[PDB]
């Protein structure tokens, strides 16, 4: 499956998530340090449970909550410094993100 | 400016891309942090396209050696500027002169 | 101390430390204290400071 | 604060009973030099004694 | 196959201290060896540091 | 929400050995643990979803004794004078709500709980079925060999052991 | 100064559609500001300006104790006609000089992203020369009468400033104008044993001020008193729902303490 | 160190 951008990560704090906005791409400004996660995107980890009567539960409840692996992107841990910008490029047909 | 140059900053300076040099002499109408924008001499317009022209001055932005580039407007209002003047010292430039 | 190539001595003092000593190891011939005498180096170096 | 850094000193040395090596610690940071340099040219120059 | 490519920007000022590297314009290259107070520094008898 | 939990109640086809009250109090306790998570203030907040009725809510309990230790979930014997308590171990409330259910950990703790429940009810069922067949010749598939006993494998997940 | 926040900017290096300099060079300015404050140590100034105009010191919202030392110090330049900047300036009072991610404390600080921080170069003194001379005195020779002559912001006056540094080298002398073996290190400590949060009150905990007039009603003004209230010696307060209660559990016990503790050494000051 | 203390007598005011 493609890839996520959501705010949301399930196992690290929100103190790791305060600097994202809803949708996890930080804030125009927000002074970030050495090891801190700017995005904030998840992936499909999880693979052959081909337990239907699982997947049609995580069909409706968790199709968004099956396979998560929080592959985000954090800053190289040594540089510090303030984000100042965040272009967006976007594949056509997925809509666009409240940043975007 | 450095104190003892060799008078081949003018060229260096312009000559180069870094520097947004006028094209169209005129008065500055409008001078921001940002934006110039140039009502154009009575003369040198064509019949229609009353063409006030508008120079987008690139701020903070990446350089291929992570280097910022800003260019700052070093002209003031209301001072009208000929064809191929200076109108934004580019990235370690000053007034037009290549300042490193 | 002593290169392993030639028993030279391998530290010596190269620059801005020689003529440090070459400046103050020197004489010039009428400069103000000449023929005083003087009981001991710390004496002398009292009366220069 | 505007209110400084005196010194708690740890040694001082008496070698020869007449030639002593005192230390002190610390300072501000460029106040070493400037006492330093104070008490040497007061104690070379002026310093009553006798000879 | 790429969805968002969310690219991020970092500003650093980095403020000049030992060990930068500096030279004039004759190749007279040279490391910042120690970023000594105003005062400790020669001066003229006019007051002005250099 | 209730149309959230009634959903995952509802779409379990084996209701049967899973009906709404035990799930929906596993539930409560799989929600209890995951603000748990959330909060800090670490008391087992038994919620009581309301299983037809409304939404989630939440409660909080308090751990009667004479022992102090985290308080946050300590309201002894008869430390509750006020509100005419009338308690004599069990002291709690619904102090605070609203905990967050459309987030990561809720579904993935949720889902957890809900695939040991119906595994566990399951086999429960099949033990109950083959109980039901006691004193009759059943087949089934060995697992593994060992030198004192044997572990057999009759299908359903459903284990027998023959000894020495 | 040592800190500003402007109403459009998101960080020092962003610009604002009607200013001509951009934002780092205001920062810059601002740092080349120089002021005098008298009786606090640190105070908040605010600037407005709308239309045309070199914004200058003078036009800041001065108080009554903040001084500004020369008005026509250049601070930006609004050129757009309905251009207008509103900014606030914590200026700070301290010793010698501090760079500004030096500065770093906590993470509140930097939670509000208008936070501006500009290197604090706080030095009343520019330049400093001084000579001696033959003071033709009443009745000796030789006497040499000194003259320091000293470019300075208009910050620090002059007799204060070799005042103050007078005071500041005699003291710094006095403290081997009598050297000793004062050698500091010492062992075998007895220390009291209590937190220093016992000594302190409840509104030293962030607490709710409400549970904090209950605790008053109910005999609670120390922390070291308050953990000698048994927990039954709590809720028996005038009107705890959970709410006041929950600042009790927070801020007393939960922050590592119990809420009541039958404790043994308080008093050992008090 | 004395010497010097009552050279700058008269300036502080402590």
């Amino acid at each position: 499956g493609p890839e996520e951008i959501t705010a949301d990560i399930p196992n690290v704090g929100e103190a790791a998530l305060s600097k994202l906005d809803e949708s996890g791409i930080v804030y125009i400004g927000a002074e970030v340090t050495g090891g801190d996660i700017l995005v904030g995107k998840v992936t499909p980890k999880g693979e052959t449970q081909l337990t239907p009567e699982e997947k049609l539960l995580r069909a409706i409840f968790g199709e968004k909550a099956s396979d998560v692996k929080d592959s985000s992107l954090r800053v190289p841990n040594g540089v510090s410094g303030t984000v100042i910008d965040v272009q967006v490029f976007t594949r056509d047909g997925v809509e666009k993100d409240k940043r975007a | 400016k450095p104190l003892v140059g060799t008078g081949m900053e003018r060229a260096v300076a312009v000559d180069s891309g870094v520097t947004a040099v006028a094209k169209r002499g005129g008065v500055v109408q409008y001078v921001d942090a940002s934006r110039i924008v140039i009502k154009v001499n009575e003369d040198e317009m064509y019949p229609g396209e009353a063409g006030i022209d508008i120079y987008n001055l690139t701020k903070y932005t990446r350089s291929n050696q992570n280097t910022c580039i800003n260019q700052m407007p070093c002209v003031s209002l209301g001072e009208p500027v000929e064809r191929g003047d200076v109108l934004a010292d580019g990235p370690s430039t000053d007034l037009g002169e290549l300042a490193l | 101390i002593l290169s392993p190539a030639n028993g030279e001595p391998i530290i010596v003092p190269s620059q801005d430390v020689v003529l440090g000593l070459y400046y103050m190891t020197r004489d010039c011939v009428n400069a103000k204290g000449e023929g005083m005498v003087l009981t001991g180096p710390k004496e002398a170096e009292r009366l220069y400071r | 604060v505007t209110e400084f850094l005196k010194p708690r000193l740890v040694d001082i040395e008496q070698v020869s009973s007449t030639h002593a090596k005192v230390t002190l610690e610390p300072l501000e940071r460029g106040f070493g030099h400037t006492l330093g340099n104070a008490l040497r040219r007061i104690l070379l120059s002026s310093m009553p004694g006798c000879a | 196959g790429v969805l968002k490519i969310v690219k991020v920007y970092l500003a650093v000022k980095r403020r000049i201290q030992p060990g930068d590297k500096m030279a004039g314009r004759h190749g007279n290259k040279g490391v910042i060896s120690k970023i000594n107070p105003i005062e400790d520094m020669p001066y003229d008898e006019n007051g002005t540091p250099v | 929400m209730n149309k959230e939990i009634l959903a995952v109640v509802e779409a379990v086809s084996n209701e049967k050995a899973l009906p709404r009250e035990k799930i929906f109090e596993a539930l409560e306790s799989a929600l209890a643990t995951a603000t748990k998570k959330k909060y800090e203030q670490e008391i087992d907040v038994r919620v009581q979803i309301d299983r037809k009725s409304g939404d989630f809510d939440t409660f909080r309990r308090w751990l009667v004794v004479d022992e102090v230790t985290q308080p946050t979930k300590e309201i002894t014997l008869e430390a509750a004078r006020y509100e005419d308590e009338s308690l004599n171990l069990g002291d709690y409330v619904e102090d605070q709500i609203e905990s967050v259910t459309f987030d990561r950990i809720t579904t993935q703790t949720a889902k957890q709980v809900i695939v040991q429940k119906v595994r566990e009810a399951e086999r429960a069922m099949v033990v109950d079925q083959f109980r039901e067949h006691e004193g009759e010749i059943i087949t089934g598939v060995v697992k593994k060999v060992n030198r004192d006993n044997i572990s057999l494998d009759l299908g359903n997940n459903a284990e027998a052991v023959i000894l020495r | 100064v040592t800190e500003v926040e402007i109403d459009g900017v998101l960080h020092e290096y962003s610009t604002k559609e009607g200013v001509q300099e951009d934002i780092l060079e205001i920062l810059l300015n601002l740092k080349g500001l120089a002021v005098r404050v008298q009786g606090k140590d640190e105070v908040i100034l605010t600037l407005n300006k709308s239309g045309i105009g070199p914004v200058t010191a003078a036009d800041i919202t001065h108080d009554g104790d903040v001084e500004i030392v020369k008005p026509q110090h250049v601070i930006c330049h609004l050129t757009d006609e309905n251009a207008s900047i509103s900014m606030r300036i914590k200026v700070q009072r301290g010793r010698g000089y501090v760079p500004a991610s030096t500065r770093i404390h906590s993470e509140e600080d930097e939670r509000p992203i208008g936070r501006l921080l500009v290197d604090a170069c706080y030095s009343p003194v520019e330049r400093i020369a001084y000579n001696v001379e033959a003071a033709r005195v009443e009745q000796r020779t030789d006497l040499d009468k000194l003259v320091i002559e000293m470019e300075t912001n208009g910050t620090i006056d002059p007799e204060e400033a070799i005042r103050r540094a007078a005071t500041i080298l005699a003291e710094q002398l006095e403290a081997f104008v009598d050297l000793r073996d004062v050698r500091q290190p010492e062992v075998k400590e007895e220390k009291p044993e209590f937190d220093p949060i016992l000594l302190r009150p409840v509104d030293d905990l962030e607490l709710t001020v409400r549970s904090a007039n209950c605790l008053k009603a109910e005999a609670i003004h120390y922390i070291g008193d308050l953990v000698q209230r048994t927990e039954v010696e709590l809720l028996k307060t005038p009107n705890l729902g959970k709410k006041s209660l929950t600042e009790i559990k927070d801020v007393l016990a939960s922050r590592g303490l119990s809420l009541g503790m039958r404790l043994e050494n308080w008093p050992p000051a008090s």
